[PDB]
RNA sequence: CAACC
RNA sequence: ACGACCGUAUAGUACGAGAGGAACUACGGUUGGUGGCCACUGGUGUACCGGUUGUUCGAGAGAGCACGUGCCGGGUAGCCA
RNA sequence: CGAGUGGCUUGCUACCUCGAUGUCGGUUCCCUCCAUCCUGCCCGUGCAGAAGCGGGCAAGGGUGAGGUUGUUCGCCUAUUA
RNA sequence: GUCGGGUGAGAACCCCGACGGCCUAAUGGAUAAGGGUUCCUCAGCACUGCUGAUCAGCUGAGGGUUAGCCGGUCCUAAGUCAUACCGCAACUCGACUAUGACGAAAUGGGAAACGGGUUAAUAUUCCCGUGCCACUAUGCAGUGAAAGUUGACGCCCUGGGGUCGAUCACGCUGGGCAUCGCCCAGUCGAACCGUCCAACUCCGUGGAAGCCGUAAUGGCAGGAAGCGGACGAACGGCGGCAUAGGGAAACGUGAUUCAACCUGGGGCCCAUGAAAAGACGAGCAUAGUGUCCGUACCGAGAACCGACACAGGUGUCCAUGGCGGCGAAAGCCAAGGCCUGUCGGGAGCAACCAACGUUAGGGAAUUCGGCAAGUUAGUCCCGUACCUUCGGAAGAAGGGAUGCCUGCUCCGGAACGGAGCAGGUCGCAGUGACUCGGAAGCUCGGACUGUCUAGUAACAACAUAGGUGACCGCAAAUCCGCAAGGACUCGUACGGUCACUGAAUCCUGCCCAGUGCAGGUAUCUGAACACCUCGUACAAGAGGACGAAGGACCUGUCAACGGCGGGGGUCUUAAGGUAGCGUAGUACCUUGCCGCAUCAGUAGCGGCUUGCAUGAAUGGAUUAACCAGAGCUUCACUGUCCCAACGUUGGGCCCGGUGAACUGUACAUUCCAGUGCGGAGUCUGGAGACACCCAGGGGGAAGCGAAGACCCUAUGGAGCUUUACUGCAGGCUGUCGCUGAGGACUCUCACUCCGGGAGGAGGACACCGAUAGCCGGGCA
RNA sequence: GUGGAAGUCUGUUAGAGUUGGUGUCCUACAAUACCCUCUCGUGAUCUAUGUGUAGGGGUGAAAGGCCCAUCGAGUCCGGCA
């Protein structure tokens, strides 16, 4: 069996929705966590200053 | 390289935890206040699952119904009794003080009162030897004489299901069902099997330790493979 | 006996699960009544057929050289 | 003879 | 677009003590190659005719399906060696 | 011992190609060379004959089937002009 | 698909009918995930659709999903999170221990709903009929109430009860066919309420010394059979439900085999097959309440994932429709679905290609190799070798039979079950299609089933049982973490950790010098702190004394790394190759020599064997069984071959429509020679050459595709190794702090451990912080 | 005779897999597909969903295999021009 095509017809999960903090797709509902603002995980804001160029 | 499989075990991660979740009761005696006026009778024997070995419930006067850590000849029905002044039958737990020397005993404990920690596999037993005010001699199954608190309680007889040894597997099925109730990685890739990468053993156009396999004690994780510490090797001498 | 094992195994392997099996099978003397009617029902178990008594043994045999000692001393 | 020895 | 060989007559002759043993020439055939043709033999021939298994159309009659003929036997034309 | 020809082997060189000219053997299909194995015509012989042996002209045609081996080559078998 | 017709400006592909077909574990029915309106209606064809389009999963607009009893919701599973506590420089980080919560929509547990009618689209939700559950209120009854039971459970064999389905018999209703008299369909009817009870268990009677009983095991004076009794089942029978519903009508009755469902008996485990909420226990009337969320549709060769309307991938149940047969097999056919695995028209339709049929004679000559193809085939009877671990080998091999019809026998309660007999009879052929082994011998490997390189390797590699060695008495060995802490471990030597070999059988020789590990060690060497001398009004510093582990030195150890030669009738460096096997999957020489087999055998098998350079758990030898493993031989068979032919289906070719990509410095009709950076369509000399187009097989463009993966070069990269360099974890060991009292000792008060506690064990040690020496490819 | 064991045999039952054709395809139906043949199919079996293990780390019956077409050290962004 193909890790390609053949293996993409196996994907039928749910794991990123959408999040009720920040509203991106982002709500992991599996880990209960969104990936892209912290939710679950953090009080505070995920953020990071790799997000952007260094001096900018 | 990359950790060895016995790195990977220390992790705990469920490919290498025992399956504890099945596991039925932690068979330590019973703790009593004292005068032994305790006593109990077997209502049924049934299979330990961590042990290979069978188990005895035991209804207590007290309204206690508790598995026990059974010797041979057991049944349903016989009455045991736990305490320093029990009657000296197997299935009966008392302090070794309280025992006859040249009785074989089991689940001994270390220290007084920690439920029991020698002779608790399959038909194997401890000889208590000598007896004494200040300490109890008593011979582990391993053949060591191991001195102990004359305090230390521990229960008349040999365990049951002695023997269990004797009968061979005979097949790689078998053995995959008793190690699916172990805390055991298994089936066992030897090391000069695998890649440098992977083992001190690993590499090599053929198959050879390209090293003596007696390591040091003083080894790190990682590199304590092989025999180790041996104080010697083979049968030879 | 080792017969469904077939041609696989060996000798000795299937001539240990002979014995074994063949001893574990035969007719056990009850310890609570006398009669030949002790089973074994698992894994160091066995029952009386006759008058019920269960109780713990050896793996495959009722009582095991070391388990006879213990009744003497 | 089709690289390495 | 023809190459080569075998055989017979020449001749048990010429030659040679013997053993052995030719040629010119005239013939018949084979082989390899070449071009073409189907009266003959052979193949094919899901044109066609027949036999027959399972199943469906109620039986009979007559048919479908079973891979582009279910299977089997025979085989015209044509194409072929 | 001396003088050459070829460019089938091997060695040598590093001229061409590393933004790639696919690598042995075989197979299939086509053209060619002659230093000729057979076939045609000759010369000599330690050429009676038959047959050998050596040499000359000659490239029209032919030079096949098999056993081991991936083998090339080679060894082997029965045929063959 | 075809013929008619319908609609429309327009019809091969939108609709109707007829005829012809396709799908049967699916191409049918219900659904999970996932999608998200794709569902239904109307109006459209600019877009999307492999051609067209009046059609549509497309465009525009409207509409559509109704619940006390179907899910969710409740429970807890592996396990997750939050808070507290603790760690960490710190946290959104981290382990434990408490608490709380979260964690199951087909498919875990679980209070209660059935039948019919209705819509364009919902429906156990709405409507009709009937019924049920929970809670609450009122009334009557009831003092019981929590013990127990249930929820609640593995694998294999099997009896009994029993519905649906299917089939058989006969009756009734309707249909089909029309030489007969047959063939098809229907013949209905729920939840619920009530009632019946087999099995299991038990009780009374009884009184078996041999009887009772089973498919089988089994049962009994510790009381068998028989008789009677208590308890006690179905999603089952029976009655109601039902002058409910449904049907055009009839609106059956019996039987067999019996999925569902119910209930028992047996066997297996070095394997033991959840938990919790809840329910029962624990009556009845009447009334009230039962909110919230989901509900359409697809569920796939067009609604999911794969960029696509993708030949891929994707869970569940329909596993009992008919013939067939052992069958959930093939083949054919229903119910149901479809003609959308969606471009058509034309040429006896050429070459060539993909699939495939048939080939005379020869029969593996083909080829590295029988690759490919074929041969055999189902069932019954006879019969079956070497070898063997006594299981097997084995369906060995080899031989014979096989249909139909008529009348019967036997087994069984019987089957629309099975086993036979006699007579008759047809074909080339009776497992007639379909389904359906070719067989045998020798050798090598691995014992076996099992594993693997998703995407060039399925093997001899990995695993395995078996054998063996090593560590550790549990405050352990081994391992994870910076720490707090943790796996092993609800474990305790019949354990479990670390390694090696790899079933059985017969065996496993010699070597401890080097390296490794371990033990010992008079003496030697061996750091820091403290101590002493010199030095400094102090300090730097120099030296001394003491000396831990470690090393030197000694010993043990090879199923520890590994080794087992050259020379002579010892030498290096410990020993100097034993049993076996041997030209080997190891032998260069080598096509070794002899033999077998063949016309011929670098192959293969047997023997010999000085082994370039076999050999014993780096396991040796050997070996029955097994194998999509490697090699060889034979029988059978055949288009592999001699040597090719004819045929079939789909393309190819022509026509309508649709309509890409690769590639392109320029020029370009080339050919023979030469030249040139030595491998030119383009330079030179000649030769040839009127332009354009169709089809073809691919000689050339050192053809296209990919900044060669080989090789080298770069004071390039990475993975891996080690007695390379340098360091870093980690372990051992000394010392200082924690740390107290009286080179050996006692004590208790810190601290540690055990204990529910009292208290016990230990104890200034250990743990921990700091530092010093040793080891240290575990890591950088 | 009964019994019905087995990492037991046959088997396109379901289901799992993939020896050979070095077949078809190779601007594909498909960035791993198609066909025939073949292997396993009561167990170390296969399978759904939930759940856990995370990058010098996992996981690995060991092939440097696998960790979302990516692995002798994933992916993303940053260091970074
Ligand atoms: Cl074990
Ligand atoms: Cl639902
Ligand atoms: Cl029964
Ligand atoms: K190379
Ligand atoms: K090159
Ligand atoms: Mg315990
Ligand atoms: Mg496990
Ligand atoms: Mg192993
Ligand atoms: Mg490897
Ligand atoms: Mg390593
Ligand atoms: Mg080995
Ligand atoms: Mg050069
Ligand atoms: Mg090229
Ligand atoms: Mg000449
Ligand atoms: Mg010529
Ligand atoms: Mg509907
Ligand atoms: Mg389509
Ligand atoms: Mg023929
Ligand atoms: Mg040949
Ligand atoms: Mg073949
Ligand atoms: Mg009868
Ligand atoms: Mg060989
Ligand atoms: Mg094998
Ligand atoms: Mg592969
Ligand atoms: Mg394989
Ligand atoms: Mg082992
Ligand atoms: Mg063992
Ligand atoms: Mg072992
Ligand atoms: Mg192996
Ligand atoms: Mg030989
Ligand atoms: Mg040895
Ligand atoms: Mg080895
Ligand atoms: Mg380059
Ligand atoms: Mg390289
Ligand atoms: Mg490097
Ligand atoms: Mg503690
Ligand atoms: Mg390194
Ligand atoms: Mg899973
Ligand atoms: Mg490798
Ligand atoms: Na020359
Ligand atoms: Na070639
Ligand atoms: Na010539
Ligand atoms: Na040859
Ligand atoms: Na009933
Ligand atoms: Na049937
Ligand atoms: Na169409
Ligand atoms: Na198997
Ligand atoms: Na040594
Ligand atoms: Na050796
Ligand atoms: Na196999
Ligand atoms: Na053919
Ligand atoms: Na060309
Ligand atoms: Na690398
Ligand atoms: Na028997
Ligand atoms: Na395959
Ligand atoms: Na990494
Ligand atoms: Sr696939
Ligand atoms: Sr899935
Ligand atoms: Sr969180
Ligand atoms: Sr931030
Ligand atoms: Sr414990
Ligand atoms: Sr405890
Ligand atoms: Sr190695
Ligand atoms: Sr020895
Ligand atoms: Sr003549
Ligand atoms: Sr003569
Ligand atoms: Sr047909
Ligand atoms: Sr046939
Ligand atoms: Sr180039
Ligand atoms: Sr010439
Ligand atoms: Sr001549
Ligand atoms: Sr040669
Ligand atoms: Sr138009
Ligand atoms: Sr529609
Ligand atoms: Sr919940
Ligand atoms: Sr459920
Ligand atoms: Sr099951
Ligand atoms: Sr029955
Ligand atoms: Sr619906
Ligand atoms: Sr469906
Ligand atoms: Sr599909
Ligand atoms: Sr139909
Ligand atoms: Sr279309
Ligand atoms: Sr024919
Ligand atoms: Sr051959
Ligand atoms: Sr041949
Ligand atoms: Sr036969
Ligand atoms: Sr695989
Ligand atoms: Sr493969
Ligand atoms: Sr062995
Ligand atoms: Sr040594
Ligand atoms: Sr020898
Ligand atoms: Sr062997
Ligand atoms: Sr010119
Ligand atoms: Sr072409
Ligand atoms: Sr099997
Ligand atoms: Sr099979
Ligand atoms: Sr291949
Ligand atoms: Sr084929
Ligand atoms: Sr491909
Ligand atoms: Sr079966
Ligand atoms: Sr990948
Ligand atoms: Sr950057």
């Amino acid at each position: 069996t193909g890790a390609g095509t053949p293996s993409q017809g196996k994907k039928n999960t749910t794991t990123h929705t959408k999040c009720r903090r920040c509203g991106e797709k982002s709500y992991h509902t599996k880990k209960k966590v969104c990936s892209s603002c912290g939710f679950g995980k953090s009080a505070k804001r995920r953020d990071y200053e790799w997000q952007s160029k260094a001096g900018e | 390289g990359r950790r060895i499989q016995g790195q990977r075990r220390g992790r705990g991660t469920s490919t290498f935890r025992a399956p504890s979740h099945r596991y039925k009761a932690d068979l330590e005696h019973r703790k009593v206040e004292d005068g032994d006026v305790i006593a109990g009778t077997v209502v049924d024997i049934e299979h330990d699952p961590a042990r290979s070995a069978p188990v005895a419930a035991v209804e207590f006067e007290d309204g206690d119904r508790r598995l026990i850590l059974a010797p041979e000849g057991v049944g349903v029905g016989d009455e045991l009794q736990v305490g320093v002044s029990a009657e000296i039958a197997p299935g009966n737990t008392l302090p070794l003080a309280e025992i006859p020397e040249g009785v074989p005993v089991c689940n001994v404990e270390s220290s007084p009162g920690d439920g029991g920690k020698f002779a608790r596999a399959s038909g194997v037993n401890a000889q208590l030897l000598t007896h004494d005010r200040n300490v109890a001699v008593v011979k582990l199954p391993s053949g060591e004489m191991k001195r102990l608190d004359p305090q230390c309680r521990a229960t008349i007889g040999v365990v049951a299901g002695g023997g269990r040894t004797d009968k061979p597997f005979v097949k790689a099925g078998n053995k995959h069902h008793k190690m699916k109730a172990r805390g055991t990685k298994w089936p066992n890739v030897r090391g000069v099997a695998m890649n440098a990468v992977d083992h001190p053993f690993g590499g090599g156009g053929r198959q050879h330790p390209g090293k003596p396999k007696s390591i040091s004690r003083n080894a790190p994780p990682g590199r304590k493979v092989g025999d180790i510490a041996s104080k010697r090797t083979g049968r030879g001498g | 006996r080792s017969g469904r094992f077939g041609a696989r195994y060996g000798r000795v392997s299937r001539r240990r699960v002979a014995e074994i099996e063949s001893e574990m099978n035969e007719d056990h003397a009850c310890p609570n009544c006398g009669e030949d009617r002790v089973d074994r029902q698992g894994t160091g178990i066995w029952q009386c057929s006759y008058c019920d008594y269960k109780f713990t043994g050896g793996s495959y045999k009722p009582e095991t050289p070391g388990g006879k000692t213990v009744r003497r001393s």
